[PDB]
DNA sequence: TTTCGGGGGGGCCGGGGGG
DNA sequence: CCCCCCGGCCCCCCCGGC
């Protein structure tokens, strides 16, 4: 078959600010800005798949209307964004003459701005300062720390928070109603649990489950979406007896095809984020895990090394 | 390249259709259903070496486009340049343009994407998003930690498990039929055991075994042939060595280890692996015995990985096992 | 000035014995039949797979691959059908992507009529990556699809001492061949043949002692035999070479010195052990040889209980591992002797 | 400086303080300047009054544990910057080099926080090694040793045969010094560098200063008023 | 040096043919048969296909005992070709099951001989027969005019939109600094037939193409003074340049309408 | 003039004094040098390894080996940095110390040594047999300081071009030499001279230089202070003669190097005071020692063996000290910044003593 | 400080085209 | 025959975890 079905992430991508779930206060602020205009330079930061690009595009559309094509300059990591681009194309766009209503400005949308080089960011400073009367800049990024301090000083900070399970369930229910998808409460709970606050991941998993099995229930959802291995690693590290930890390692991780490097890196991360355990114990476990990680990187990526790491961790915990 | 009979068995038996991929029934069924109704999403294939990921994606492309699939797909791997410039120009142009031959959608196969740079992966995000109406991406990986979370967020994940024994048996039967070979049940069991779920190992060992037989037509591949060609210890040798270590005194254990190793020139690392596998099933009253065994044997394995004195390493193995098992009394 | 070039046979006649007696064909490889038979069968099967030779030093891996290429192609067609890269050449990721790929994609060189009539001439070329364990992980990863895509005209040979240094995908792609250690049981015939060819006279068991001292390395044994032959020829007495002369040439500690060390350890006094070791290090004995001899003496002694041997085995393993990292021999030896004396 | 001050603060390592400033926060603090954080920690981990000592543990024991961890971290760093470029080990290097040793001696800074002194010492060592190499290859044709052997064995005798004559015979020993210099292809810069190498009770700065200026002027004049041989002929 | 032997009276012809598409593709498989030489290649992006055909009449002498496939790299072939002069005859020579191809430049008047050898490459790109397609529009125009239009409009934008409607051909570009539009109409002159603009329309068409691909395509204007463009809504655009005994064809896929 | 250690260095095999068995073995090797394998001379520092190598070369080729010249070779890295290597060469042999360029020593092996290896011998260097020499000799000093990559590069170079060159590697210890290189070489142990041989050499030097000695015992004492290092013994004799107006008395003291005195003072301080402030002062002393080209391994060895000679320590303290020394010597081998490991060792010793 | 590899930005050099 | 435009090397500088 040479035909494609449009992904539901694109088909049901919000087109207005009112269709975005989560971060209610920021969405209301953006709605007020759209109503009144005078949009300032802004930096929107947050975790993947929470509606940052969607928010920026919706704000630009509501602000500009018919003028969107002329008054919006969009650049992302897939386009050329070197110092020359900033110095020529962005400057030309900023200096461009464009008659707009008495409360609107041209918009430059720099998506994934955290990937831009230091030189381009430095060149953007006086460009933003001088042409603010007619042009405004909207950065979208995952890590606001990558944006240099002078640019942060020039922009309004908007830190997006993770989506609660309630909002994900609400959006999934809207999509299900619009698509007439047969489902069960347990299946939706499994999808939400596996998504971990990633709306895009949740929608993709729902669409894949519907396509592959039809009915959205726990069995089909877990068949399509594998249980995250970090939870398995956490269970392995928290086991009371060495035999149980070895059992988990051999059955749920090693026999499923997970590589030793992945297992050791996930163990390091989980141990780092193990608040239930005393910090000094966590540091000793990290020392052992690092020894094992160095051994694996050298080339000895065997099940015996991971078993020895588990044995040392249990000896420390005892 | 005069004929397909000149190719190594690992490549001469490469599946050409989705019906020739074994041990991945769930993934094959799901992808076949996706393609049948035109609901193919962006795909990720994560799995260990030699499980059938490249074979599966190539078979899927051939099924979608037919024999002339190479000209209608953009395949990139670790042997080709995949920098940020490549993503910006070549991948973008392929994704944004129509097919030359047909009017169908376009497929981009990023094999071994775990070797891609972070900048290229980041550049791929909006490329995947913008052109999803007419283009689809497939990613293949052995190590998931090398893939950025943004890329993983946009793909549907399929895990290729280590090949089950039944699938290996069926493929071995097909290969035996094609090659006009004979294999004993014990030889098949040993081959499956040493495969560790990798089909390439099975095929290479079978080719070596065929090369070993004086008369490949009349002769049959026995476990002895497999052990000789692979130069691996027999289960009886491992059992004898372990029994001597556990029961006999130091002199007798040293003599037995040396004699067993010198009988066929076995490697110490293979003996250590076999003994570890045997001891895994042992029921130990004290967990400290298991702790000592694992730690000391892992240390010895790491030391062997860098060379060193072989006799001292063997004595270390003997002493480590004896000391660890001394903790089962009190 | 200038010197007339020497003939191949004349030049080889005055080479070191290790190079002089390098195998010229697959039939001259001594104790690697389990793999040599498989390689030989490819002369007729003509379906040679990708090969990963791995083994300890001086076991016959490079010799085996060179002999196989010679037998497959012949003296005239070898050069056009072989691309060899080793640790003395740059092998970065860019090199793998460009040069190796370009050679792998080339059409095979046209065989001559004589070559076709005299040699099997398989329809593919060979890329040898000797000392492949020195290549980085990324460069190795760059070879994965090159190996499979162009397997119809190219085959790869990777040779190494440490198989763990090869990434798992490459090891999976290649057919593995382990080269066994060469000892007195499986390598005596070749050494005896070399000694007879060079007319070396030695006492009974001298060759066995040489092979035992070599500890799996036939190159070392041949070099030791050449040294002993040179000594005997210089002496001019005509007497047979003895095991004592071989041991002295090999740097083996005399038994009396080992017994003195054992007695000092038994005494247990730190000052005496330190003084004796300080005097001992002046002789220049290799620490590895001393550790090996001590291990042999202690493990095979019936006057020590199981616990003592259990502890001493781990002590010797730790000392050997530390020495393998290039540590100060004096400090490590003194520490080992003190720790043994405290058992 | 702020990173060193915060990482060595004992409050963040307490039961209550660890839940607010978590281990992830400390790793991020290291990643703020990974290049300089381990150096600052190694520089300032011996200048604190700890408040995290375990019952029965002295300050010296915790210092020794921190030093051991710092050595392990140095090994890890050497691994990172090798031909394999194992940058994925950077987080582990954060724990071994900064977080663990700091947690072992966390407390109140007993004095002013000092910038790392390792870089200046490294530059000085590189300069002195370059000078030693120059001297060694100037005297290679005469001596039989490596540069290390030249520094450890030859230099004291060269001092005895180069500096002592000035202090003992006054200005009448200039000829002997010049003869020795010529025999080993040594120049005036080589003489000064050699005199600059000695440590302990053999320091020559005060001794060189105490020499009468007339003797030094005469030595320079005599050296400049004659031809000398050249060891390495550059072309 | 007997299996395949082809002769070009002037080496400039083969050099110009190679330069016509050397910037589009890198690896090309030339298939030589008794009826002449053909070649088909696809660029790395898989957006442009180049198809070259040269008949026997283009050669002073041509002999090919059996069909032979030769895989070549374009930059190496061009580097070898540029060595020869414009007054020297060229000869392509290949043996049975060759591993290389020989290029011989001859100058009888000066008795000058120049031999070059190029190693062949194994390319698993089977010749894909391009089934003939009916096109909505077929327009033939001078090569210079098309090249000028492409060079002018490519400066403004990276995409060029071609519209064919009743007795009118429009080339449009829209970019950051402005837009450009060129309108041409059919016109025939008997005094200067070489400058005529010929248009045959069945259905109107409107297709967008990448500017870089058009810039590469126009490099074949040297081979022929006129260019024929065939456009259909359901087929890729076909740009053809006619040689004395052959042709060079560029099949360019249009951009997705979205 | 030239120091007595250099002035009286033997220049031939027949001129060697100590280790007659080694001299006979070297003569046997030089009897038929056409098929001489690669040589690896290992032994304690300052025993005469370089002297014996030069004597062997003289026996093989002739006195011309001692006519040495120095040239400079330029190398470029992947980063475009320019490095200079000082090459000591003679008409028959070439000497190199690749470790001079640190991690770039591999370059020397890949370009310089390979270039020399691919060049055949064409100059008519008539030998004792009657024909001309066919190979050149390459000496690698401080071969044990080479990086593993450089040794790997040497691996196949020594085999492919053995017909063109022969390698002689001199080392104070074989522990850092990788197994393949050792397999590729003929190992030669060079024992240190005995006390009597050192005394005889010193007496010959004294007679040649006309030095007044109250009794021969003084020389014996010098030998005892040398610990088998002949170069150190000769230099100490010259220093003592200069200090005592070319007249040695039974009461003349033994002169130690400045760094030895500093290390002994550091050992005394460590034994006396065990505190964090004392550790800071020890760090300052270590920095001073390192800044003046005192290798870290030498510092560690000297400090360990000075601590082990303290009469106030018991057996447990000495055992702990030697164990810590072994551990931190391994750490130094695998480490980059030596000061970290030295400070860790000192802290562990201080904890063990207290 | 810095042992590969990737990315970016700036400087010349030189082929080709135009007048 | 000479001048100008513009593609391609060449070099040098800077991250490298989440
Ligand atoms: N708050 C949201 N409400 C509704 N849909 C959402 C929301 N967030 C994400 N989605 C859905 O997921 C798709 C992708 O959302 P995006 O705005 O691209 O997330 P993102 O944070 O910009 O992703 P990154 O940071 O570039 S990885 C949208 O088209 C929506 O279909
Ligand atoms: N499921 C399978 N069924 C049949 N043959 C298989 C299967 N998997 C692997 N093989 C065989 O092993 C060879 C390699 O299979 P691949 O598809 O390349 O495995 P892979 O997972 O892509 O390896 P990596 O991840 O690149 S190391 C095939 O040509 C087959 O001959
Ligand atoms: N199996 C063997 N049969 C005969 N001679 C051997 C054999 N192995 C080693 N030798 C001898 O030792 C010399 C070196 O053999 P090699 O083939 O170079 O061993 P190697 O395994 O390749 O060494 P490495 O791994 O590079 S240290 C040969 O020239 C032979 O003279
Ligand atoms: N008289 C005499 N002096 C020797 C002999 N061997 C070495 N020496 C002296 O000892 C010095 C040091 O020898 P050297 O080879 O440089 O030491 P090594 O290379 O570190 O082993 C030399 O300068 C000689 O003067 C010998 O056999 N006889
Ligand atoms: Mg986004
Ligand atoms: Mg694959
Ligand atoms: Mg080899």
């Amino acid at each position: 078959t040479l035909s494609l079905q449009l992904p539901w992430v694109e088909k049901y991508r919000p087109q207005v600010l009112s269709d975005i779930v989560g971060n209610k206060e920021t969405i209301d602020r953006l709605q007020q800005i759209a109503k009144d205009g005078n949009m300032p330079h802004m930096i929107i930061s947050g975790m993947p798949g929470i509606g940052k690009t969607t928010s920026v595009h919706c704000l630009a559309h509501e602000l500009l209307g018919r003028s969107y094509a002329d008054g919006v300059l969009e650049l992302n990591a897939s386009d050329d964004r070197g110092i020359d681009v900033v110095r020529n194309q962005i400057k030309h766009f900023a200096q461009k003459k464009l008659h707009l209503p008495p409360g609107k400005h041209k918009i430059v949308i720099l998506d994934e701005a955290d990937s831009m080089t230091a030189g381009a960011q430095q060149a953007l400073r006086r460009t933003m300062e001088l042409y603010s009367n007619s042009t405004r800049f909207a950065f979208a990024c995952n890590q606001s720390n990558k944006i240099i301090e002078p640019l942060q000083s020039r922009c309004a900070i908007l830190r997006y928070s993770k989506l609660s399970d309630e909002d994900v369930l609400k959006r999934l229910l809207q999509i299900i109603k619009l698509e007439d998808v047969k489902y069960t409460n347990d299946g939706l709970e499994a999808i939400i649990f596996t998504a971990e606050g990633d709306m895009r991941q949740a929608i993709n998993n729902l669409q894949s489950t519907v396509a592959g099995h039809g009915l959205v229930n726990a069995d089909n959802v877990f068949k399509i979406v594998d249980s995250p291995h970090p939870l398995i690693v956490k269970k392995m590290l928290l086991a009371s007896n060495l035999e149980d930890s070895i059992q988990i390692l051999r059955t749920d991780l090693w026999k499923k095809g997970y590589s030793s490097i992945d297992i050791v890196t996930t163990s390091f991360r989980v141990t780092k984020n193990l608040a239930q355990v005393k910090e000094s114990v966590r540091l000793e476990m990290i020392k052992e895990i690092g020894l094992t990680h160095m051994r694996i990187l050298e080339g000895v990526g065997t099940y015996l090394q991971l078993a020895s790491m588990l044995a040392k961790i249990h000896k420390l915990n005892n | 390249k005069r004929s397909k009979e000149n190719l190594p068995w690992v490549e001469k038996y490469r599946p050409e259709t989705l019906d020739e991929v074994y041990g991945q029934n769930e993934v094959i069924t799901t992808v076949r259903k996706f393609v049948d109704e035109g609901k193919l999403p962006h795909l990720l294939f994560y799995g260990p070496p030699g499980t059938g990921k490249t074979s599966t994606i190539v078979a899927l492309a051939r099924e979608i486009y037919g024999k002339n699939y190479s000209n209608m797909v953009l395949e990139l791997n670790a042997s080709d340049d995949r920098g940020i410039d490549v993503v910006r120009n070549q991948i973008k142009d392929f994704a944004s343009t129509r097919q030359i031959f047909s009017k169908g959608f376009k497929l981009i196969i990023l094999d071994e994407a775990d070797a891609m740079t972070n900048a290229a992966q980041n550049a791929l995000r909006r490329v995947i998003e913008r052109y999803t109406k007419n283009t689809r991406f497939c990613v293949l990986a052995n190590y998931a930690h090398k893939l950025t979370p943004a890329l993983l967020s946009r793909c549907t994940r399929f895990r290729f498990q280590p090949l089950p024994q039944e699938a290996i048996e069926r493929r071995i039967a097909n290969v035996l039929v094609h090659e006009k070979l004979k294999l004993s049940p014990n030889a098949e069991k040993a081959l499956i055991e040493l495969s560790n779920g990798d089909m390439r190992r099975v095929l290479n060992v079978l080719q070596s075994c065929k090369a070993t037989l004086d008369n490949p037509d009349e002769d049959e591949i026995s476990d002895d042939v497999i052990y000789e060609c692979c130069g691996a210890p027999r289960p009886s040798d491992l059992k004898a060595v372990l029994k001597s270590i556990l029961e006999d005194d130091w002199g007798t254990a040293h003599y037995t280890l040396n004699k067993v190793r010198s009988a066929k020139g076995l490697a110490l690392i293979d003996l250590i692996e076999g003994i570890v596998k045997i001891l895994e099933d042992y029921e130990l009253q004290n967990e400290e015995t298991r702790v000592h065994l694992l730690t000391k044997l892992a240390d010895i394995e790491y030391s062997i990985s860098k060379g060193g004195n072989d006799q001292i390493q063997g004595s270390a193995v003997i002493g480590a096992i004896k000391a660890s098992f001394e903790n089962e009394t009190v | 000035r200038k010197i007339s070039k020497l003939a191949a046979e004349q030049s080889l006649a005055q080479q070191p014995w290790v190079e002089k007696y390098r195998p010229k064909n697959l039939d001259e490889v001594t104790a690697q039949d389990h793999a040599v038979t498989v390689l030989k069968k490819t002369l007729k099967s003509a379906n040679l797979p990708h090969m990963l030779f791995y083994g300890p030093p001086g076991t016959g891996k490079t010799s085996t691959i060179l002999a196989l290429t010679k037998e497959l192609y012949g003296p005239d067609l070898m050069k056009s059908r072989i691309l060899e890269l080793n640790a003395s050449d740059e092998r970065g990721i860019s090199i793998v992507r460009e040069k190796v790929k370009n050679f792998a994609r080339l059409t095979v060189s046209k065989p001559s009529k004589h070559d076709l009539e005299n040699y099997p001439c398989p329809p593919y070329k060979i890329i040898i990556l000797d000392e492949a364990d020195s290549m980085t992980a990324d460069a190795q990863s760059a070879l994965r699809r090159t190996m499979e895509t162009y397997s119809g005209v190219t085959r790869f040979c990777l040779i190494c001492n440490y198989v763990t240094r090869i990434i798992d995908p490459l090891a999976s792609r290649c057919s593995k061949f382990r080269f066994k250690a060469l000892d007195a049981s499986n390598a005596i015939d070749r050494l005896r043949f070399i000694s007879e060819q060079e007319n070396v006279k030695c006492d009974d068991g001298v060759l066995e002692r040489i092979l035992d001292i070599s500890a799996g390395d036939l190159r070392r044994g041949i070099t030791l035999l050449q040294s002993a032959s040179k000594g005997a020829q210089y002496l001019g007495d005509g007497k047979n070479i003895t095991s004592t002369q071989v041991e002295e040439l090999a740097g083996v500690v005399p038994h009396d010195i080992l017994i003195e060390i054992v007695e000092k350890v038994k005494s247990g006094d730190f000052d005496e052990i330190k003084k004796y070791v300080n005097t001992f290090m002046k002789s220049g004995w290799s620490a590895a040889s001393v550790v090996n001899q001590l291990h042999e003496y202690y493990i095979t002694n019936d006057n020590f209980d199981t616990n003592f041997k259990n502890q001493i085995s781990w002590l010797l393993f730790t000392t050997d591992s530390r020495l393998n990292n290039g540590t100060n021999e004096h400090i490590q030896l003194l520490n080992l002797l003190v720790k043994i004396s405290q058992l | 400086f702020d990173i060193a001050h915060k990482m060595l603060d004992g409050q963040i390592y307490s039961d209550i303080g660890s839940r607010n400033f978590t281990l992830n926060d400390k790793i991020a603090l290291y990643f703020d300047d990974f290049d300089f954080t381990p150096l600052m920690i190694q520089e300032n981990y011996l200048s604190t009054r700890p408040s995290v000592l375990k019952p029965g543990q002295s300050h010296l024991e915790a210092v020794a544990e921190a030093a051991n961890c710092i050595s392990l971290g140095d090994i890890v760093e050497k691994k990172i910057r090798s031909s394999e470029q194992l940058w994925s080990l950077l987080p582990l290097h954060a724990v071994l080099s900064s977080v663990y040793p700091a947690s072992k001696v966390a407390g109140h800074m007993a004095g002013r926080i000092n910038f790392t002194a390792w870089l200046g010492q490294n530059s000085k060592s590189a300069k002195y090694y370059r000078l030693l190499q120059e001297i060694h290859y100037h005297t290679r044709l005469g001596t039989s040793t490596d540069k290390i052997g030249l520094r450890l064995d030859y230099l004291p005798t060269f001092r005895k045969r180069l500096l002592d004559p000035f202090l003992k015979q006054g200005a009448d020993a200039i000829s002997s010094v010049i003869e020795v210099m010529d025999d080993y292809y040594l120049t005036k810069e080589d003489w000064d560098s050699i005199m600059e190498f000695f440590v302990g009770p053999d320091v020559t700065t005060a001794i060189i200063k105490k020499i009468p200026a007339t003797v030094k002027s005469g030595f320079t004049r005599k050296y400049n008023s004659m031809t000398h041989p050249v060891a390495i002929y550059r072309t | 040096a007997s299996m395949l032997e082809a002769k070009f009276e002037e080496a400039s012809l083969f050099k110009r043919i190679i330069d016509g598409f050397k910037d589009c593709v890198q690896l090309v498989n030339f298939q030589c048969k008794e009826d002449g030489i053909i070649a088909q290649a696809v660029d790395d992006s898989r957006v442009l296909l180049v198809s070259l055909e040269i008949g026997v009449e283009a050669f002073q002498e041509y002999r090919c005992d059996h069909p032979v496939t030769l895989g070549m790299d374009l930059t190496s072939l061009s580097k070898i070709l540029r060595c020869g002069n414009n007054t020297d005859t060229l000869t392509l020579i290949a043996d049975n099951t060759p591993d290389s191809i020989i290029l011989l430049f001859e100058d009888t008047k000066k008795d000058r001989i120049a031999e070059y050898s190029l190693k062949l490459m194994d390319i698993d790109a089977d010749f894909l027969k391009i089934e003939e397609l009916q096109y909505d529009s077929t327009l033939s125009l001078p090569s210079s005019e098309f090249s000028k239009i492409v060079r002018d409009l490519s400066q403004l934008s990276d995409s060029i939109n071609i519209m064919i409607t009743k007795e009118t051909i429009k080339f449009v570009a829209d970019g950051d600094i402005g837009s450009g539009s060129v309108i041409i109409k059919p016109f025939v002159d008997m005094e200067h037939p070489e400058t005529s603009i010929k248009l045959e329309m069945d259905q109107p068409v409107d297709l967008t193409f990448g500017a870089k691909y058009l810039l590469d395509i126009i490099k074949g204007s040297s081979l022929s003074d006129r260019v024929g463009i065939r456009l259909s809504s359901e087929a890729p655009a076909l740009f053809q340049f006619d040689l004395k005994s052959g042709f060079l064809q560029f099949f360019l896929a249009p951009k997705f309408n979205d | 003039m030239s120091l007595w250690v250099d002035k009286y260095r033997p220049k031939s095999l027949n001129a060697l004094s100590h280790n007659e068995e080694l001299t006979n073995f070297l003569k046997s090797l030089s009897d038929q040098p056409r098929d001489l394998p690669h040589l690896l001379l290992y032994g304690p520092n300052g025993t005469g390894k370089k002297t014996r190598c030069m004597a062997l070369l003289e026996s093989i080729f002739g006195p011309g080996v001692y006519r040495l010249k120095i040239d400079v070779r330029q190398f470029v890295t992947a980063s475009n940095r320019k490095l200079e290597l000082n090459v000591v060469s003679s008409p028959y042999h070439l000497e190199i110390t690749p470790s001079d360029m640190g991690n770039n020593d591999r370059i020397v092996i890949q370009e310089l040594l390979k270039e020399v290896a691919q060049m055949e011998q064409v100059d008519f260097q008539d030998s004792k047999d009657g024909l001309a020499h066919r190979y050149k000799c390459v000496i690698i000093n401080e071969a044990n300081s080479l990086t593993k990559d450089a040794q790997a590069a040497l691996r196949r170079t020594m085999e492919k071009y053995s017909k063109n060159i022969r390698l002689i590697m001199v080392c104070d210890s074989m522990s850092p030499i990788i197994a393949p290189i050792k397999s590729r070489c003929l190992l030669i142990r060079c024992p240190a001279p005995s006390d009597s041989e050192i005394s005889t050499i010193l007496s010959d030097v004294v007679t040649n230089e006309r030095i007044q000695l109250e009794t021969k015992d003084i020389l014996k004492r010098i030998a005892q202070a040398s610990n088998g290092n002949l170069r150190v013994s000769l230099l100490m004799l010259e220093s003592m003669a200069l200090n005592n107006e070319l007249a040695l008395k039974s009461s003349s003291p033994i002169i130690k190097p400045d760094w030895i005195i500093v290390i002994h003072k550091l050992t005394r301080k460590i034994v006396k005071e065990r505190s964090v402030n004392s550790l800071i002062e020890c760090r300052a002393v270590l920095y001073d020692l390192l800044a003046h080209c005192i290798p870290a391994n030498i510092i560690l060895k000297e400090l360990t063996f000075s601590l082990l000679d303290v009469e106030t320590l018991n057996t447990t303290n000495k055992s702990s000290i030697i164990e810590y020394s072994s551990v931190f010597d391994e750490r130094l081998s695998l480490g980059n910044k030596a000061i970290f490991h030295l400070e860790g060792f000192i802290a562990k010793v201080m904890c063990c003593l207290d």
